[PDB]
This record gives structure tokens, C-alpha cells and sequence, in this order.
DNA sequence: CAATATCCACCTGCAGATTCTACCAAAAGTGTATTTGGAAACTGCTCCATCAAAAGGCATGTTCAGCTGAATTCAGCTGAACATGCCTTTTGATGGAGCAGTTTCCAAATACACTTTTGGTAGAATCTGCAGGTGGATATTGAT
DNA sequence: ATCAATATCCACCTGCAGATTCTACCAAAAGTGTATTTGGAAACTGCTCCATCAAAAGGCATGTTCAGCTGAATTCAGCTGAACATGCCTTTTGATGGAGCAGTTTCCAAATACACTTTTGGTAGAATCTGCAGGTGGATATTGAT
């Protein structure tokens, strides 16, 4: 009865990666919600109006790419341009 | 001596302790108050979710904590070390939040 | 909320006022800076309120959510972490 | 039939390809939503998380401690030229402001 | 095959200033505003419907938003504006 | 017979429905949304419109421009403020000066 | 080649800003800041070019970028 | 002979200069550090007429707008010359620095 | 007081630009049908709104002496105002064609409608990082 | 140049709130077969955009002076910051109703679908003009002095 979804699931396993034995608060997987919506958001966003921008009515991988080069600040973007051109191709590749 | 310290050295020093926590700085109840009489004002009869209370007094003393800085840097920009109205008022027109 | 609620922006004691200024930096402190702290925060407030309560309207509520603070201040432009998610 | 497989475990991606791809249609963003596109925002997404982080975890284990807070976020960002800016408009709770005091308020 | 508000701007120019006229780039500007406005409101809207899990923007949407984006008195007017106009469509 | 005389309106009624449509704002749109909407941007245009009017006249100018504009929005304090970040091509800025700056 | 603004031009426009008495390191501090604002504002403008998969920036280019940037601008889309 | 007494003629200026709407960056100049600039994006670009005129409309507009801003830092400072430092006291709190 | 320059209404003219005027591929608008919100209405089930002590953290006042902020000279340079001196921006068109935009088709995408397998979220156990608390050192500060 | 008179630090401890772990139910991601619809190949197409070439005043770039501006350096009244008393008022718990909040039925009022008909709205072409573009001629401030 009412099942409130989050990353906090994902954000975990992530965390444990970089810091096998740190862990996070309450607040601070808060924070850390509230992080991936604010940026998940301003992508989406960002390459929903690049697609109307070309008069075009789906979403691809490229809009998201160009998304993030817009949005995020250099190094940023180069590292996540990388790690998700990556993670499709080794999708696509079935 | 009584010992005493000098005209600065206790406010340099809370700055020092202010900015090395994160609790709010501004005590609950009043902040309560403040909000209901002002939301009460709107829309009559609103009742409200503890956390709301709690969010917009994390985003008021942020926001305050904010316009002190950039408040700060016009008394120092003008040779003064103490803030005035003169100084919030310059900070608040430049950002744009009332020219 | 039974008695009347009055004249609560003095609740905004001038040690809190200052402290506030010190995580902020300043040093000293123009004695007329309180009443003037007081102004601009009663507005910040009415603001996101206003529009809190707008949202809280829209959804046919009697009670202001943490969201709908969020999402007020989101539109303000002071986006807040920590309870809209 | 094949035994399934998320999505994300073929990108071999921690974030849910297939939540962001739900989140994509039921967000109106676009009339039709690609294939990779959860992929690839799921994986620009992980990537950030696990930054924020490895700075993060950094600033706790500076201050002797195992478990990361609001404050050692706030520590991280906005010691983070980057984050610092990407997130420049964004308040965090509880998370206080990074140390500093202005050179010419100082003693003789 | 190129659209604008450049007809509809003007009628409108000609019931308050009938006897008036208006340059190209400032019948370009007045495009510019209804597409930003139009923008704001709508984005506004979809996002209030959206918060509250509705799958259609109606005019209720619409008013929220324009008492969203809208000052005071600038506020009052769109509202009442929109609602006169609104109630006359429904009346046949 | 069009959406939009119905209203008593100028702007495009059916266009506004259009426009939400493919926006990709919503799933649905209401039918008196783009109604509601249509009679707010008539609305904010004519009080913009009766501005720049005066503004243009004010200057034994017939023709409303630019300038004009930029004129009935910076002097009035509402339309100023929702046009706060817009900038106005060719509108020039306020006949202003510090008096802190002014002769003897 | 920034110097192509003329020491007098950044005058005309401080003028208009109000501007009385100038210093004369500013006009090189005033290059700086024009600089920057046009490869943010530019830099943003290309990849709206770019990922139109074209060889031409187009006047909307700007637009939209510059409204991104926060300068939306009225009168050329 | 004649001649005007500093700040007489500054003032001449303001008021001229707020009056008019044209833009004061000479063009030409202008569109080749657009060009310039461009290049360091993207090789034989093509600049649609227009989006050089809307390059300067947005500058010259952004730059008075710091002018401006400028002005009262420098004013504040008990001044009415602006130096680079009003220029990064006014960068400094509209966030752009 | 008047000499200089700078300016502001009073005036006519052509044309670089409005305005209409004259017709047509696209949406608007019109049923008739089809599918669907989300506005009713009831129910628990949470949170929210008080309230009622205890104390003891903190405000509020009240000195009291330190040094900021505000005032006031001086003059060593900035930069404005003004002329000369050319060097480029700034009009004027013309080619030549690199290019944004348009269609025809269609293989390769994403849509759907069920039907099956899980990957999570909600709670209920077990933990186990630290807030407090206390107390010996440094580490400053500010009188003599 | 030393000594008190206070913070400012850091190491231990030690219960418990808050964090993991440990399970069970489901809305949801997959795994299939069909359904439909992108947007690219390529085949053209006027449209601007990019070069040159040729002019001219129109700005832009140096030099001269020095008019006041911006910075020092002193002062001094007077506005705080730094300390106590005094004793409100804000925490901190922690029980208790009950507004509301959210699920959990359906049930019309509406919104979406597709299929034709009817009109605009828009794109060049035809008549108009609102304002530059110069031209004067009183004034309008600037400014140097019996
Ligand atoms: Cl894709
Ligand atoms: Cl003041
Ligand atoms: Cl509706
Ligand atoms: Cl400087
Ligand atoms: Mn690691
Ligand atoms: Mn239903
Ligand atoms: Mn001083
Ligand atoms: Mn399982
Ligand atoms: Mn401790
Ligand atoms: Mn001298
Ligand atoms: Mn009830
Ligand atoms: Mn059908
Ligand atoms: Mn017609
Ligand atoms: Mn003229």
C-alpha cells in the first residue's frame, strides 16, 4: 500500500565501488536523490527541447549526448560523454 | 584581570565555529511562527507538514548565510569591515533580486 | 492556531540575525543591519510561501508538503536538496 | 524462452536502464524514446553519482569517519571547481558553507 | 510555410491604437514574448499537472500558471481575461 | 464557427490547441486550455501593445519600434519584472544618470 | 584580433551603462569579460549547429543558446 | 580658445549615447572575432547573416548591463571611476565568477 | 556678464519599408465512434495540531573602553578634452555555389498487448558508527 | 620579554538511536510475437553565404596639456564587541484526538480517433508612406572674468 521509489538501491552499490567500507545517512542518500532527479531532469530536459529544436519526435542516445555536452562543465561532460557512449555500445552489442 | 579579549578576536572567532557546523542557526518555535503568520495571511486555515517548516528554514538561513557573503564583500569593496544596509542593499540590486 | 499570530518577525532575535552573519564571514555588524535582515527575510519568505501554497491550492489541500516547498523554490531558483528527494 | 537479463546488467551499468527508460515516456520529454538513450543517460548518470562519491567518501575519511553526511557532500562540491558549478544553484541541506574568512578582516 | 503571431499581434494593435503601426523588427519582438510566454506557461502547467498525477493539462493548469508567472496586478488581469474568454466558449 | 470568434478572441485558438499538442507538455489537453491560455497571451499583448503606444506617440512617432517597447516595459514595474532576463533587440536602456555624477 | 574593439567603442558602451570617468585598465579587463561571454554564448551556439548536423550557425543557433545562458533574446525567433 | 571642462562632455556622451539604440561595436570587427572564436569549435563555418547581428544585440546588451552594475560598485567605493576591480566585485555577485 | 560649441523644435522631400490585394497547400472545424481520465464517494491510517510540564539554554539589558567609520586636508598622477593623421570599416553589387531544406521510398527502428519472470520497497530483526561528556595537553591572547 | 587566563584540540569511552541485514509480496522490468513509423539514401533547388573589387569619409590612433580624482595619512566622536546578571522561552518528551491524506469502487463527462469539408494564413506582388537626411535659427547650457 504506497511504494515510494528512489536510487537510493543503485546509489549504495555505487558507493561501496569507490568506498568498499564507507557508509551513507539517511540525509545524505536524501541528498543524494534529490541529485540524480535534479540531473536526470535537467538531461531529459535539455535533449527534449533539442529534439523539438529539430522538428524530430524521439529521443535518440545522440540527444542525450548533446544534452550533456551543454549541460555539464568540461572534464565532467568529457568522462560522461566516454562512460556512456561506452555502456550502449557494449549494450547494442547484444 | 578580569581578562578580556580584544574587539574582534571573539567575532573572528564564532565565524571560525559557525562555519565549521551545519545546524541551523535560527531557533524553531519563532521561525514556526513566522511562517504560520505569514502563510496565514494567504490562505487561510493552512496546516502544515513538518518537514515544509523544516525545508523553508534550510532554504531561508542558506539563503540568508548567502546574501551575508556577497553583503561582506561590498563593505570590504568600499575599505569598511563592518556590513550596513548600504552594503545588503547593493548585493541585492546587483544579484537582480530588486535592482 | 488560537492565538492570534502577531508580530513574529521579531522572532528573528538579533544573536540569530548575527550568527547567521558569521557562518556568512562579516566581522562587524552596522546596528541597523537586524531590522533590515528582517525585511529582506520576511519577503524571501512570503515569496516561497506564496508560491507554495499556490501548488498546495492547485492540489486541493489543506496542508503545505515538503514538496510543495520544493517545487516553490525550485521555480524561485533556489533549488534545495534534501526532501524532495 | 531466455533466461532474462536487465538491461543494465547487459551495459554493465549499476543504474536502472530500464527505470530511466519508463521515466523518459512517462515524462513527456519526447513522442517516442530510443533504445540506448536509458542506457546512455543511465550511464552519464552512475557516472556523477560515483563522483560525487569518491569525493565524498575522501571528505569523511578526512574528518575520521565512516559514514558519509550531508556535510562532507557540501565539502565535496564546492571544493569541486566542476560540481561546484554543475550544482552552483543548488542549496544543500544541513550541509553548511566551506571555511572561509576574508584575508583583510584578519589580526595585524 | 512559416508561422508567427504577426497577424493576430496586430489586429490586437488595432483595437487599442487602431490609428497605429508597427515596425518589422518590433513585430518581431512581439513574436519573440508570445512564444516565451506561451513557453513559460505551458512548461509551467505540465509540470503542475504532472506533480499531481494528471495525465491532462486543462485550464485549471493554465490558471495556476499564469498566477505562477504573472506579478500582481498583471496576474489579476490574465486570470480574469482568461476566464471571461473561457465561460463564453462553453456558453455555446 | 471558429474556436477562437467564440472566445471573442483575436489570437489562434485551434493554433494554441495545436501548439500543446505537439509540445509535449502533457498526455491530454483540455478543451478550454488553449481557450484559457490564447485570451492570456491576447491579454498580455494588448497591455503591452497600449504601452509601446503611448511610448511611440510620445515622441510625434506614428510607427511603433523597438525602442518603444523596451520603454513600456522598463517603466513599468510589472511587465519589467516578468521581462526581467529578456533583452530586447535594438531597445537601447533608460534615460538614466546617478546623480552622484551630475555638475557642481 | 579582440582588439578589434576599439578602445573607443568600450567607451560608447560604458557610456550607455552611465558610465563618466574610466581607468584605463578596465578597457583591457572589458576585452576579457566580451570574450568569454561570446565563447560560452558561441560555444553552446555550434553544438545546436552541430548536432543539426549542418555547417551553418543559424540566427535560432544563438537563440536558443543564449536563452540557456539566461540572455533570452527577443527579436530573432 | 574653447574647450570643455573634464566630465562636462562625458556627461555629453551619456546622455547621447542612453538616447540612441544602435549598436557601437564597429560590425565588421566584431563578426571576425565571432569567426575567430567559432573556429576554435568548428572548422569552414557558415554564420547565418542574422546570427551575427544577434551575437552583438546579446553582447553589446550583456556588456552595458555589467556597465551598469559596474558603475554602482565603483559609486559604492566612494569613487566614480571604474576600475576592473568594479567589474569583478559585479562578476563576482551576479555568479558569473 | 557675454563668447563659444551644443542643442532642440520647425520644416520639407523620396524611398527603403510598410500595408493591402490576389490567390492556394495546410491546418482548423464538423460529425460518429472509441477509450479514458479523474471527479465522486466512502474508510482506515498517518501525520499534524495542540497541550503539559521541567530546566537551562539563550535572549535581553547594561555598562565600558577599543578603533572603526566618517571627516579633512594635500598633490602626484591619472585619464578627459582637443586637435592632427591616416587606416580601415562601411556601402554596392555581382557571381559561383556550398547549402540548408524538400520530397520518394522502406529497412531498421521503436510502438503495443499479453504473459512471464524477477528486481525492489516495506517492515522486522541485529547491529555499530558516533554524538555527547570529561579531562589532560598544547596554542593563543593580552596584560605587565 | 615572560606569565596567567581561556579557548582549541584530541583520545578515550558507551550506550542507542539510526544504519545495515534478513525476508516476503507485487507492481514492473523482460521475453516474445505483431504493429506502425521514424528519419535516413539519394535526387534536386532556389537561397543565401562567402569571396573579391572598388570607393570614401568616418572613425581610430597617437600625442599635448592639466582639471580634479584617487589615494594616502592623520584625528576624534561615537558606534559596537566583549563581558557579565537576570530570568524568559525554546527545547524535549510523549500522550491524544482528529482533521486530512491517500487508497479502493465506478461512472459520466471528456478527450482522442479518423474521415471529409471549409477557410485561413501566408507568400509573393501592388500601391502607399512614416522618417530619416540635411537646413535653419533661436535658445541652451558651458565657462572664462570688471
Ligand atoms: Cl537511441
Ligand atoms: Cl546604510
Ligand atoms: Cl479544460
Ligand atoms: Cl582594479
Ligand atoms: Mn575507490
Ligand atoms: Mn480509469
Ligand atoms: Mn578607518
Ligand atoms: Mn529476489
Ligand atoms: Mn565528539
Ligand atoms: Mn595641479
Ligand atoms: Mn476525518
Ligand atoms: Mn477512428
Ligand atoms: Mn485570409
Ligand atoms: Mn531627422
Amino acid at each position: 500500500r504506497s511504494r515510494k521509489e528512489s536510487y537510493s538501491i543503485y546509489v549504495y552499490k555505487v558507493l561501496k565501488q569507490v568506498h568498499p567500507d564507507t557508509g551513507i545517512s539517511s540525509k545524505a542518500m536524501g541528498i543524494m536523490n534529490s541529485f540524480v532527479n535534479d540531473i536526470f531532469e535537467r538531461i531529459a530536459g535539455e535533449a527534449s527541447r533539442l529534439a523539438h529544436y529539430n522538428k524530430r519526435s524521439t529521443i535518440t542516445s545522440r540527444e542525450i549526448q548533446t544534452a550533456v555536452r551543454l549541460l555539464l562543465p568540461g572534464e565532467l561532460a568529457k568522462h560522461a560523454v566516454s562512460e556512456g557512449t561506452k555502456a550502449v555500445t557494449k549494450y547494442t552489442s547484444a | 584581570k578580569p581578562h578580556r579579549y580584544r574587539p574582534g578576536t571573539v567575532a573572528l572567532r564564532e565565524i571560525r565555529r559557525y562555519q565549521k557546523s551545519t545546524e541551523l542557526l535560527i531557533r524553531q518555535l519563532p521561525f514556526q511562527r513566522l511562517v504560520r503568520e505569514i502563510a496565514q495571511d494567504f490562505k487561510t486555515d493552512l496546516r502544515f507538514q513538518s518537514s515544509a517548516v523544516m525545508a523553508l528554514q534550510e532554504a531561508c538561513e542558506a539563503y540568508l548565510v548567502g546574501l551575508f557573503e556577497d553583503t561582506n564583500l561590498c563593505a570590504i569593496h568600499a575599505k569598511r569591515v563592518t556590513i550596513m544596509p548600504k552594503d545588503i542593499q547593493l548585493a541585492r540590486r546587483i544579484r537582480g533580486e530588486r535592482a | 492556531h488560537r492565538k492570534v499570530l502577531r508580530d513574529n518577525i521579531q522572532g528573528i532575535t538579533k544573536p540569530a540575525i548575527r550568527r547567521l552573519a558569521r557562518r556568512g564571514g562579516v566581522k562587524r555588524i552596522s546596528g541597523l543591519i537586524y531590522e533590515e535582515t528582517r525585511g529582506v527575510l520576511k519577503v524571501f519568505l512570503e515569496n516561497v510561501i506564496r508560491d507554495a501554497v499556490t501548488y498546495t491550492e492547485h492540489a486541493k489541500r489543506k496542508t503545505v508538503t515538503a514538496m510543495d516547498v520544493v517545487y516553490a523554490l525550485k521555480r524561485q531558483g533556489r533549488t534545495l536538496y534534501g526532501f524532495g528527494g | 524462452r531466455a533466461k532474462a537479463k536487465t538491461r543494465s546488467s547487459r551495459a554493465g551499468l549499476q543504474f536502472p536502464v530500464g527505470r530511466v527508460h519508463r521515466l523518459l515516456r512517462k515524462g513527456n520529454y519526447s513522442e517516442r524514446v530510443g533504445a540506448g538513450a536509458p542506457v546512455y543517460l543511465a550511464a552519464v548518470l552512475e557516472y556523477l553519482t560515483a563522483e560525487i562519491l569518491e569525493l565524498a567518501g575522501n571528505a569523511a575519511r578526512d574528518n575520521k569517519k565512516t559514514r558519509i553526511i550531508p556535510r562532507h557532500l557540501q565539502l565535496a562540491i564546492r571544493n569541486d571547481e566542476e560540481l561546484n558549478k554543475l550544482l552552483g544553484r543548488v542549496t544543500i541541506a544541513q550541509g553548511g558553507v566551506l571555511p572561509n574568512i576574508q584575508a583583510v578582516l584578519l589580526p595585524k
